[PDB]
């Protein structure tokens, strides 16, 4: 879920 | 071909924006051709102590430092991936999958830029840790870096520059065989175009390096073996060493994987 957060920034 | 060169340039510009320490800057530091520096050399326990302010037993302190560097690199690589044309339009779960299974292959590729046969630049080029020192650490810790040095010396013999590396790293990120990808076709279509751009880059920038494109395709396979071996060492740490756990971003990346 942390990768998804980095991708969306 | 003109669009392939524009793509190569776009990727290089995006690589320069994403990665503060490039190969060109690292090689300058390593060969002593820069105005500033030099890096602080860590070659034994005493110099480690003297230098620790740039930036629990020693082996574990080093392993922890390396996790934080890995986490920083994941963030840089994620920014770069978002600059590859088409990538942000992929299904978001597939973007996550490509990063999860690709980022360490990219970390080891880029780590080679910071290495010579004698050691590795650390802390954005402010330190230099010797290969011999890292090998001296107790098992399994002394086994982590050595295969990465072995890879690097052979990879560095290809003499790639940052323009070449920017395309090579993009090719690796866009690998359509990663486990659990939902829609492989658009990923393969982007990768095919990146592979065409890589082939033309190498023909123009390394005209006398016969089969360099073939050699890079082999290094992509080699990187997968380096990751497999690394995961096996991480498993040894998990089974022994009660003390330790991974940073949450690395826990995600290594979850099953
Ligand atoms: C203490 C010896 C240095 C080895 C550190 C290895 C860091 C690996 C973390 C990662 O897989 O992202």
């Amino acid at each position: 879920s942390l990768l998804k957060k980095l991708l969306l920034a | 071909s003109a669009d392939l060169r524009a793509l190569a340039k776009h990727l290089y510009d995006s690589y320069i924006k994403s990665f503060p320490l490039t190969k060109a800057k690292a090689r300058a530091i390593l060969t002593g051709k820069t105005t500033d520096k030099s890096p602080f050399v860590i070659y034994d326990m005493n110099s480690l102590m003297m230098g620790e302010d740039k930036i629990k037993e020693v082996a574990i302190r080093i392993f922890q430092g390396c996790q934080f560097r890995s986490v920083e690199a994941v963030q840089e690589i994620t920014e770069y991936a978002k600059s590859i044309p088409g990538f942000v339009n992929l299904d978001l779960n597939d973007q996550v999958t490509l990063l999860k299974y690709g980022v360490h292959e990219i970390i080891y590729t880029m780590l080679a830029s910071l290495m010579n046969k004698d050691g590795v630049l650390i802390s954005e080029g402010q330190g230099f840790m010797t290969r011999e020192f890292l090998k001296s650490l107790r098992k399994p810790f002394g086994d982590f870096m050595e295969p990465k040095f072995e890879f690097a010396v052979k990879f560095n013999a290809l003499e790639l520059d940052d323009s070449d590396l920017a395309i090579f790293i993009a090719v690796i990120i866009l690998s359509g065989d990663r486990p659990g990808l939902l829609n492989v076709k658009p990923i393969e279509d982007i990768q095919d175009n990146l592979l065409q751009a890589l082939e033309l880059q190498l023909k123009l920038n390394h005209p006398e390096s016969s089969q360099l494109f073939a050699k890079l395709l082999q290094k992509m396979t080699d990187l997968r073996q380096i990751v497999t071996e690394h995961v096996q060492l991480l498993q040894v740490i998990k089974k022994t060493e009660t003390d330790m756990s991974l940073h949450p971003l690395l826990q995600e990346i290594y979850k099953d994987l």
